[PDB]
């Protein structure tokens, strides 16, 4: 009975889509490898007072999949499109998440935030601030640096586009 | 003694028959010998669980016997859990 919010976790492949939804689940955070297929998270989370359950999809960073980002896509209320700011690589491929996520949902306004993580590791920052947060208000999304590591940012990133998808289901009922 | 066992979190959250899954959440065993159910899918899973710490065990999912991807652990500290998620067994 109570509210459930569907987050699903986008980008490519290593830029940390586990890691933070890990620390953001179990508050832990381990330098490990692991490549993800599909895994799913749901919890009691308190939103602004409220008593809610989100739930995570944390999905492949492999481009291998075509129909079955699809039917994931579909299913999710909110997206948090992650990428790495040591690399551009991941960054360049945002867009294509971006256009895939639009395509399903039909709609240009789906909750959505433009993630850049591993800001822990300013040294090797490949993607510039100005550049990442350029192609947010592109987009018409907020962008958030993070760091699964010393979790800043990470509950905010969360939080944020669970009242996304609260402010739609207002609208919606 | 504790709380029950409660399933948050299923890695991969779909698989075919003897797929290894990590299985997170709370109060999922005080130790290793703690550990005295694990049922996936109707599924006994025990006898292949390897307890991690109380919010991570590892195990293989087998032929379903249930339709439901009910993940069920039972701690001897905590009784009989539930789960938030569910897995999904493929056919080969
Ligand atoms: N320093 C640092 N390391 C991070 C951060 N986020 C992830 N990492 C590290 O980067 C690696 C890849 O993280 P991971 O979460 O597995 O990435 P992913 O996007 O889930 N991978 P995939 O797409 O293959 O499923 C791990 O070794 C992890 O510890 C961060 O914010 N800071
Ligand atoms: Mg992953």
């Amino acid at each position: 009975s109570l509210a459930l919010h569907k987050v699903i976790m986008v980008g490519s492949g290593g830029v940390g889509k586990s890691a933070l939804t890990l620390q953001f689940m179990y508050d832990e955070f381990v330098e490990d490898y692991e490549p993800t297929k599909a895994d799913s998270y749901r919890k009691k989370v308190v939103l602004d007072g409220e008593e809610v359950q989100i739930d995570i999809l944390d999905t492949a960073g492999q481009e291998d999949y075509a129909a079955i980002r699809d039917n994931y896509f579909r299913s999710g209320e909110g997206f948090l499109c992650v990428f790495s700011i040591t690399e551009m690589e991941s960054f360049a491929a945002t867009a294509d998440f971006r256009e895939q996520i639009l395509r399903v949902k039909e709609d240009e306004n789906v909750p959505f935030l433009l993630v850049g993580n591993k800001s822990d590791l300013e040294d090797k920052r490949q993607v510039s601030v100005e550049e990442a947060k350029n192609r947010a208000e592109q987009w018409n999304v907020n962008y958030v640096e993070t760091s699964a590591k010393t979790r800043a940012n990470v509950d905010k990133v969360f939080f944020d586009l669970m009242r996304e998808i609260r402010a739609r289901k207002m609208e919606d009922s | 003694s504790r709380q029950p066992p409660l399933v948050t979190g299923i890695s991969p959250n779909e698989g075919i028959p003897w797929t290894k899954v990590t299985i997170r959440g709370e109060n999922l065993g005080t130790g290793p010998t703690d550990l005295i159910g694990l049922t996936i899918c109707g599924h006994n899973c025990l006898l292949t669980a390897e307890w991690m710490s109380a919010s991570k065990i590892v195990c293989r999912v087998g032929q379903a016997k249930n339709d439901k991807g009910d993940i069920i652990v039972t701690t001897k500290s905590g009784g009989r859990g539930t789960s938030t998620v569910s897995f999904k067994l493929l056919k080969p």
